[PDB]
């Protein structure tokens, strides 16, 4: 019961560490040194950005809350974290998305992938996609609008003193849409054609010069591919399996999925942000 | 015919003999008692940006005002160093060029390139005055006698001067084995030396027109080149990490400037105004402060990615300006 | 061309004839040199943030 | 005072704009080296290049692809190597048919130049010219009287050859292949890469195979640049 306690919250305290240390100095490499700094650099600093801020924001907040079980703060309070919460996932996704499809550009078309992507583009497509977020966010949650009908759910708004998830079933799809199965399937169809032309390639090398003579390329689309989907396919799973039926999924369960989605975000630069260049400027620092 | 290559072995050995009877005490043993000049510390105080490709060669201004760089890409670019502002851009017909300099009256700047031409741009008026042509290798380096003379050093074994009104080589300088990739001037007008692909470099007269030493103390390319600020000694930095004092007086070297860690070549070298402190380059991607009198190392300067291929150090001597093969250039007080 | 093998035979002799000074009185030189001109030597000694036009 | 900053900043702002304009220019252009030994033959190859559009340079562009060549024109150590080190592919011409008249000569370069500090990172665009006349010689200057290793290499393991007036043409075809990759494959880290072609002096497609050569080299450079490869 002590054990519980505290282990929960040494746990706690250690993910919230970890994360800001990681991302803090992703940040600073990529701002000090100009060897890094770069079209294809700029998009990792929007999802360094946002990791940074869910972790230092919401994660710690959640963690209070899951260990004093009573929610001190005010109402306006628990609207603007789910709000920061949400606009920081939908904003990590879809940035990761958007790497995924310039890499996809970078590699089909190298005679116009000069020309396409330019400081220009970059900021552009960067302000659009934060853009983007904030409306899937503020704008439907600052208002009454996720609003659920229940009667439990009323009676939770009416008391202050602690405040919990209820949303309708249309919120929930039209954002789980939004934000992960488009992005889903993108990076999917953008990673198979990649593996083909990497795969063929190959083959014309072996066939050119074998006779003097791709588990890589499996293994870096694999990392890459299932950390991903094994971190944020399950809650969004369980987020249409809870509304599509009441009174089936547990909340233990629920939070669970919420929190485990949460680590993904420690351990993006990790998958990243392994070059050479960046282990030589982290070793510098 | 077999007497006269053995001739040429005896006056060799006729000179050794007398360089070797000239010596009386190492260069090292005398300034013992020297004061070092302890740790010398100093960081980079403007940055200046807007070159594509790698930089080649500058040339400060006479006065403490202006500078001139190329680059591969093809552009002369005159900095502001002061204020940090470009002032002129001036485009190339090609893009590959080698060197540049600045004319003493500040009225004209010249650059050559791999192409076999050098050309001289007007300032005040920009375009191209005169195009000097007639060597059958790259160009290598050149600087501005006055504003009417102009040295060059090609590929070819030949050093010439022109006259920019007739455009034709007044004078040429042979006797070289190899390619000249080295050249500098002494404070008057007098006197030019040149190290070449071949470890001699020797010292020619300007109105004789023949030469009258050579010193061979290397053993690879020779790379640079400087005078000492009295004009009675030379400096020379070759492909081996050695870098040697040779002296005009007399003519074997006095002192070897060299180290176990270091095995990277030498690009550039140049002297303070005192001529205390020996500024040199390096292919590593640093810059090394040695001490003229004793062979004492001061200090490094570092803050470069690619390499370091161009030096020079402003007259009054307040500030050193480093280039290299990154876009970037950087002035140091 | 034998005559690069003859050009060179004068031109060693000519190179041999200068007189040759001893060390001491170039090495002397040098040193009374750098260390009479150390004073005006902006780089050898500190000089302040007033007078430095580049800080 | 303040009207000579303001000076100033205006001249910097128009130099700028300008610099920035020519960035995108200079960088969608395409460089390359192009060097051979000597009678290779590499006058006739330009010829179908200028037909697309000291130092000889030449502008063609296909596709809205722009690429821009350099012949240097000369058994001399080269100090002008380093400054060739950072164009996209090297052409290599070596005359296959001069080998009774000095191919030693031409792969002593090769190694020479395969295993320079500053072209580690630049892959070599090779042609075999004088192919007409290679077939002439075979079918009474034999490679065996002129070379000793010549035993064992008359067959390609992997051959897909064309209809051959000669089964015996395609043993000395694929001799003198072998020997110049024999040298790509020893040195490097996989950086760098050879494309062997065969080519007569009659050819239509050699722009087409250059630009398939180019797409190759960037599309390899690209993949081992995020570790996929
Ligand atoms: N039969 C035949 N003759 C060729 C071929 N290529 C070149 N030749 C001949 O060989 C000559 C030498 O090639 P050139 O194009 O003149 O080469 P170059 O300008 O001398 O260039 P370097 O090789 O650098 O000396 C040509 O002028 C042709 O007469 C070929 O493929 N077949
Ligand atoms: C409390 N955590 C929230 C709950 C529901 C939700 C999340 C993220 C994106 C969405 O579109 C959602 O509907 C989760 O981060």
């Amino acid at each position: 019961d002590e054990v519980w306690v505290v282990g929960m919250g040494i746990v706690m305290s250690l993910i919230v560490l970890a994360i800001v240390f990681g991302n803090v100095l992703v940040i600073t490499a990529i701002a000090k040194f100009e060897r890094l700094q770069t079209v294809t650099n700029y998009f990792i600093t929007s999802l360094a950005c946002a990791d940074l801020v869910m972790g230092l924001a919401v994660v710690p907040f959640g963690a209070a809350h899951i260990l004093t079980k009573t929610w001190t703060f005010g109402n306006f309070w628990c609207e603007f974290w789910t709000s920061i919460d949400v606009l920081c996932v939908t904003a990590s996704i879809e940035t990761l998305c958007v790497i995924a499809v310039d890499r996809y550009f970078a590699i089909t078309s190298p005679f116009k992938y000069q020309s396409l992507l330019t400081k220009n583009k970059a900021r552009v497509i960067i302000l659009m996609v934060w853009i983007v977020s904030g409306l899937t966010s503020f704008l439907p949650i600052q208002m009454h609008w996720y609003r659920a009908t229940h009667q439990e759910a009323i009676n939770c708004y009416a008391e202050e003193t602690c405040c919990d998830f209820f949303t309708n079933q249309a919120y929930a799809i039209a954002s789980s849409i939004v934000s992960f199965y488009v992005p889903l399937v993108i990076m999917v169809f953008v990673y198979s054609r990649v593996f083909q032309e990497a795969k063929r390639q190959l083959q014309k090398i072996d066939k050119s010069e074998g006779r003097f003579h791709e588990h890589k390329a499996l293994k870096t689309l694999g990392i890459i591919m299932g950390t991903f989907t094994l971190c944020w396919l399950p809650f969004f799973i369980v987020n249409i399996v809870h509304v599509i039926q009441d009174n089936l999924i547990r909340k233990e369960v629920y939070i669970l999925l919420n929190w485990i989605g949460y680590v993904n975000s420690g351990f993006n630069p990790l998958i990243y942000c392994r070059s050479p260049d960046f282990r030589i400027a982290f070793q510098e620092l | 015919l077999d007497q006269l290559r053995q001739e040429a072995e005896q006056l060799k050995n006729q000179i050794r003999d007398a360089r070797k009877a000239c010596a009386d005490a190492t260069l090292s043993q005398i300034t013992n008692n020297i004061d070092p000049v302890g740790r010398i510390q100093m960081r980079t105080r403007r940055t200046l940006r807007g070159h594509l490709a790698k930089i080649y060669a500058m040339h400060w201004g006479t006065d403490s005002r202006l500078l001139v760089s190329a680059s591969q890409d093809g552009k002369l670019i005159i900095w502001d160093s002061y204020t940090t502002n470009k002032v002129h851009a001036i485009p190339l017909r090609s893009s590959w060029v080698m060197t540049c300099a600045y004319a003493p009256s500040g009225n004209y700047v010249a650059c050559g390139g791999l192409d076999n031409i050098c050309s001289i741009y007007n300032l005040k008026t920009v375009r191209v005055s005169r195009e000097l042509a007639g060597h059958t290798g790259y160009l290598s380096c050149c600087r501005f006698l006055d504003d009417n003379q102009i040295v060059t050093s090609s590929g070819d074994t030949t050093c010439a001067l022109w006259d920019i009104e007739t455009g034709q080589q007044t004078t040429t300088f042979t006797g070289h084995t190899g390619d000249v990739m080295s050249l500098s001037l002494a404070p008057d007008t007098r006197l030019f030396v040149s190290g070449a692909c071949d470890a001699s470099a020797k010292l020619w007269d300007v109105r004789e027109g023949m030469c009258r030493q050579t010193f061979t103390g290397h053993e690879s390319d020779i790379n640079a080149i400087c005078f000492f600020p009295n004009g009675n000694a030379f400096a020379t930095g070759s492909d081996d990490a050695t870098c040697r004092l040779f002296d005009l007086r007399a003519d074997q070297e006095l002192m070897t400037y060299s180290h176990d860690n270091i095995i990277c070549g030498i690009t550039s070298v140049s002297f303070s105004k005192s001529g205390r402190l020996l500024l040199a380059g390096y292919d590593d991607f640093n810059c090394n402060v040695w001490d003229a009198l004793k062979a004492d190392r001061a200090g490094v300067l570092a803050g470069h990615d690619n390499r370091v291929s161009c030096l020079g150090v402003t007259d009054d001597g307040m500030a050193v300006a480093t280039g290299s093969w990154d876009s970037f250039l950087k002035i140091w007080n | 061309s034998i005559a690069q093998a003859r050009k060179l035979v004068e031109q060693l002799k000519m190179e041999a004839n200068i007189d040759r000074i001893k060390v001491s009185k170039a090495a002397a030189d040098l040193m009374a040199y750098c260390e009479a001109h150390a004073k005006e030597d902006p780089l050898l000694t500190p000089v302040p943030a007033s007078e430095n036009p580049f800080r | 005072q303040r009207n000579e900053e303001k000076a100033q900043r205006e001249a910097n702002k128009k130099i700028e704009k300008q610099l920035q304009k020519d960035k995108q220019v200079y960088r969608a252009t395409h460089r390359l080296l192009l060097l051979g030994a000597g009678e290779s033959g590499k006058s006739t190859i330009v010829k179908q290049m200028r037909i697309l559009h000291g130092i000889f340079e030449t502008k063609f562009q296909v596709d809205k692809v722009n690429f821009h060549m350099f012949d240097v024109g000369g058994d001399e150590r080269r100090k002008w190597i380093q400054c060739f080190n950072d164009v996209t592919a090297i052409i290599f011409v070596v005359a296959s048919s001069s080998y009774n008249m000095r191919l030693q000569e031409a792969l002593n370069l090769f190694k020479s130049i395969w295993n320079n500090r500053w072209l580690r990172t630049i892959s070599v665009i090779l042609f075999l010219n004088k192919q007409d006349l290679l077939a002439e010689k075979v079918l009474k200057s034999k490679i065996e009287d002129y070379f000793p290793e010549f035993a064992r290499y008359t067959t390609p393991e992997d051959a897909t050859p064309e209809p051959g007036e000669d089964p015996r043409v395609t043993r000395a075809k694929y001799f003198i292949r072998d020997e110049f990759l024999r040298i790509s494959t020893a040195s490097g880290d996989g950086r760098h890469y050879c494309y062997p072609h065969f080519t007569c002096a009659v050819d239509t497609e050699n722009i087409r195979r250059v630009f398939n050569d180019c797409r190759d080299i960037i599309q390899r450079m690209h993949l081992r640049q995020y570790e996929l490869l």
